[PDB]
């Protein structure tokens, strides 16, 4: 019940730095990162954002587990699972990408 | 341009000693690995119509035990070489008993050049190299192994040994620009030694063909 | 006392030397992870665990036995059946990173 | 360009160095840590990755993972 | 892979990139206006540059003053190379380097009217200002792994690996790129199989493959030993030539009828 | 797009396995301590050097 | 100490057979650059 | 002057416990004493622990030659 | 079976453990050590098993 608050929260600061980021980038002041044009760093930015809030997720959702959890027990095992499944069964699922 | 093509010339210079040391002509240490500072001092560092001028800079270097056997370098200044122009340098060839040679052509000779080039074979050795092939040496890179050009004696002792015919071993054609470099010429094995990983050193051999 | 014992582990040590030489322009980029047949520390350990070593007590084994011992067994293990001297060569070349 | 007036120059200077900082490459992301010790340098910096736990070397580069 | 000190700095690095990056007037030109202008010193547009310099029309192309920035030029080589591509034809016309517009002037002096415009386009389409063909764009990323960092043995003894700039082209020239000054023409690769087999040859060939195939199996973290791969290497670097494992690579050995069947072409084969 | 992905794999690593297996049927290693094919002919005097 | 000198002087050897294979390089080369002269 | 391998491959091992264990189960003498077991392929085992099997192998080299090794000459893997 | 002898590490080893003390003496139960065949330390999991 306090992992769900800090999720909540992960999320709204995302969110918040999502739209940000959409700001400047309309205001014309995210300039073009080397390599790329400004639609493809404005996408990695975004992808980034939300791939650090969904580990950030992740992690404070693995350690708010108990010894006595069966998906924890199954996932250090190693028989069956993997911790990104456990996040997006609780924390949240994520991004999702097609091609 | 001025300073580029003293910089080409220098480098193709340096290339053709370091194959000529590779096959085992006698070279100076000093000729071999010299720097560009000495070769201005030298030719004059104007190619653009200057002293530094193409077939001028050609250097004669014999075998090491075999003092007899020499070979020429030629710089023909025609981009588009002819037929005249190499019928020349043969025929100028032909007053000493050289044998073997070597043509630094600008641009792709002419198809029908090839066939005289070809035709001479038996009586007189020569190939060519196009200088965009030799402004870089190509052994020195890091995937291409040292390669140890061997005599017939030891080709047949090998071949006793493992009891296998020279016919199966592996193949490898004259146009590689290994094989050229080396002047390596059909039926000939040439001996590999590549790095293992597995263990730690592995010679395999090539025939010619 | 004995000065022949010196000579033989000073000639192993520039072996060793040599070894060391040709790993590093063999394999660059220092890879330590390599695969070979036998497992050299795991028989070490399992003599150890066998004959009751106790890594405290001053062992009974001189350098010379080592030493010896070593180039027999490099003798022994044979790849390429042959005294020819393309055919020692060849011996060598083939088990040389396991020696 | 040694001729032009010193406002040129500066804004030629200036589009020199911006073109420059342009055409690098964006580099890898990751969390740093000296917390991993790389196999093929001995260093303790590098940086990880969660996904399985991959690990790139800061100096040495040594990559890896951890399940 | 740099080899100078350019290795180190990128300053001295993207000249390296540039010179390797194939440039042309369409990178560089913003506008081109034809205009018949009757006598060259009336321009009917307002510029100062003919008078002192000094057929009845010319181009202006006028170039742009960012991107050619940023690939270091200058007007005095892009009028000798447009001088001398087209002979002793034309008479450019540049522009010093001190006014703010980057015009240029075209001129022919010896069915007219499309002359100029096919010339401008057939130059435009592709003039190669500065760099060579292939190649198209050149990236410029530090290596982060040990897979393209620096090794060189250090006096006391550790290797320390060094972080130099490196480029990542998206073309296949090889063997111009090597003759390039400032770069390493010991550790340069290509990434592709037949151009190494023109450059360095067969067994450069095979120790390329045998690289890539580890690249690519090793990619998702899997494993596969070493002698596999050897043994496929060899097998496709057999006969000198690359063998394709194809239908056109295999039945071209000498096996015999019966087993080229088997794979593919059966009745043809027979 | 997973299911396609799939779908798609499980169409084409066929061929290439197939590919790959009938390029190479015939190797193995003779007594004499070397890798050959059907041929005779040698292709590593020892099985992955 | 004895076999450290007689390694030093088997390197002073080999030196002067450097210096040997340089002096006929060079007596080779003077009549060399003739021919070179000749050619053109 | 044999130069193939002093030991017995596992083809070859399983090669000649099969074919003496068909000999065996077509009325053949056997080369142990049998300690009360009826299965041929298990006779035909414990002759090969025993080092009694009436078999010797012809090793083709691929120039043409061959040699003549007998179980009871070379060493045994398994 | 047997006089077995290796060494393994549990899924959820701390890496900031062998550098620090208490490196053969581990409070999570980790760094399995296997010596004459039986089992002294360590949780086993996919890494020994």
């Amino acid at each position: 019940s306090k992992t769900y608050q800090d999720i909540q929260n992960t999320i709204k600061k995302a969110k918040q730095d999502v739209i940000e980021v959409i700001e400047k980038a309309h205001n014309n002041e995210l300039e073009p990162t080397p390599g790329n044009t400004l639609r493809q760093t404005f996408e990695n930015q975004v992808n980034r954002i939300l791939n650090d809030a969904r580990d950030k997720t992740g992690s404070s959702a693995q350690k708010s587990l108990s010894e006595y959890n069966n998906f924890k027990s199954m996932v250090v095992s190693g028989a069956k699972g993997s911790k990104i499944n456990i996040s997006q069964v609780i924390a949240v699922v994520g991004q999702q990408n097609v091609e | 341009d001025d300073e580029e093509e003293t910089y080409r010339l220098w480098k193709i210079r340096k290339t053709i000693m370091q194959l000529c040391h590779d096959r085992g002509y006698l070279v100076t240490q000093d000729e071999l690995d010299q720097t560009l500072e000495e070769f201005k001092a030298q030719f004059g560092d104007k190619p653009s119509e200057g002293r530094p001028r193409r077939t001028d800079l050609t250097v004669l270097v014999a075998h090491n035990d075999d003092p007899t056997d020499q070979m020429f370098v030629f710089f023909p200044e025609e981009p588009k070489v002819g037929i005249k122009t190499i019928k020349v340098y043969c025929q100028r060839m032909q007053e000493e008993n050289i044998t073997r040679a070597l043509i630094v052509v600008q641009q792709g000779m002419t198809p029908s050049a090839k066939q005289s080039l070809v035709d001479m074979a038996p009586k007189y050795i020569l190939e060519q190299f196009l200088q965009q092939e030799l402004l870089i040496n190509i052994t020195e890179h890091e995937l291409v192994p040292e390669h140890v050009v061997m005599t017939k004696e030891e080709v047949t002792e090998l071949l006793a040994r493992y009891k296998l015919r020279e016919n199966q071993l592996p193949r490898i054609q004259a146009g590689d620009p290994v094989a050229r470099y080396f002047g390596i010429k059909r039926g000939q094995v040439v001996k590999i030694i590549r790095p293992s990983e597995t263990a730690g050193r592995y010679i395999t051999y090539r025939l010619v063909q | 006392s004995n000065a022949h014992i010196q000579n033989e582990l000073e000639r192993e040590f520039e072996r060793m030397r040599e070894d060391r030489e040709v790993l590093r322009v063999i394999f660059p980029t220092g890879d330590s992870k390599v695969v070979l047949p036998c497992n050299l520390l795991r028989m070490i350990w399992n003599a150890q665990k066998i004959f009751h070593i106790n890594p405290r007590l001053p062992s009974d084994l001189h350098p010379i036995k080592v030493v010896e011992g070593v180039k027999e067994l490099s003798k022994k293990l044979v790849i390429v059946n042959g005294d020819d001297p393309l055919s020692r060569q060849a011996q060598e070349n083939a088990t040389l990173l396991f020696n | 360009e040694e001729m032009a007036s010193d406002e040129l120059k500066e804004m030629r200077k200036n589009l020199t160095k911006e073109a420059i900082r342009e055409h690098q490459m964006a580099k890898t992301g990751g969390t740093q840590t000296d917390l991993f010790t790389c196999g093929k340098c001995k260093k303790k910096n590098c940086t990880y990755t969660q996904v399985t736990t991959f690990v790139v070397c800061n100096e040495c580069g040594n990559r890896w993972k951890f399940c | 892979f740099l080899l100078g000190q350019s290795a180190r700095d990128a300053e001295r690095a993207k000249d390296i990139l540039c010179r390797l990056e194939h440039t042309t007037l369409r990178k560089v030109t913003a506008n081109t206006a034809i205009y018949y202008d009757p006598n060259p010193q009336s321009t009917v547009v307002a510029e100062d540059q003919e008078w002192v310099n000094v057929s009845p029309w010319l181009l202006r192309v006028e170039l742009d003053r960012k991107h050619m920035t940023d690939r270091k030029l200058t007007m005095e080589q892009i009028a000798e190379k447009i001088n001398a591509g087209f002979g002793d034809d034309l008479n450019c016309i540049f522009n010093d380097d001190n006014a703010e517009k980057l015009v240029l002037r075209i001129r022919i002096m010896n069915d007219d009217d499309v002359f100029l415009r096919c010339i401008e386009s057939n130059m435009l389409t592709d003039m190669t200002l500065q760099g060579i063909e292939q190649i198209s764009k050149v990236y410029m990323h530090l290596p982060q792994t040990d897979n393209k960092k620096k090794i060189i043995i250090t006096e006391d003894g550790e290797f320390k690996a060094l972080q130099e700039w490196i480029l990542e082209t998206d073309g296949v020239s090889l063997m111009r790129v090597l003759s390039e000054k400032d770069v390493d023409p010991v550790r340069t690769t290509s990434n592709d199989i037949v151009e190494i087999f023109t450059v360095l040859g067969i067994e450069a060939v095979r120790k390329a493959l045998e690289r890539e195939l580890y690249h690519v199996i090793s990619f998702d973290g899997s494993y596969v030993n070493y002698r596999h791969l050897a043994l496929l290497c060899d097998t496709m670097t057999c006969r000198g030539h690359l063998m394709a494992i194809t239908r056109h690579g295999v039945n071209r050995q000498d096996t015999g009828p019966l087993m080229k069947c088997s794979f593919e072409e059966t009745v043809d084969v027979l | 797009e997973g299911l396609i992905d799939t779908a798609v794999k499980t169409a084409e690593t066929g061929y290439i396995q197939r590919r790959l297996i009938k390029s190479m049927e015939s190797v193995m290693v003779k007594y004499d301590a070397t890798v050959r094919n059907s041929i005779n002919q040698v292709v590593q005097l020892r099985y992955g050097e | 100490r004895q076999k450290l000198l007689k390694e030093q002087e088997e390197k002073r050897l080999r030196e002067k057979e450097e210096q040997k294979k340089l002096l006929e390089q060079r007596a080779q080369y003077v009549e060399k650059t003739k021919n070179i002269l000749m050619f053109t | 002057k044999r130069i193939t391998t002093p030991y017995m491959t596992k083809y070859e091992r399983a090669r000649v416990l099969g074919t003496r264990a068909l000999q065996i189960a077509m009325c053949a003498p056997v080369m142990v004493e049998l300690e009360g077991e009826t299965d041929p392929l298990l006779i035909a085992m414990k002759e090969l622990k025993a080092r009694k099997i009436p078999i010797i192998i012809r090793r083709y080299l691929p120039d043409g030659s061959y040699e003549d090794w007998g179980v009871d000459e070379l060493i045994i893997s398994d | 079976p047997g006089h077995i002898n290796c060494i393994r590490t549990h899924s959820t080893h701390p890496d900031d453990e062998d550098s620090g003390p208490y490196k053969h003496i581990s409070p999570g139960d980790t760094k399995v050590v296997v010596e004459n065949g039986e089992l002294i330390m360590g949780i086993l999991c996919k890494k020994s098993l």
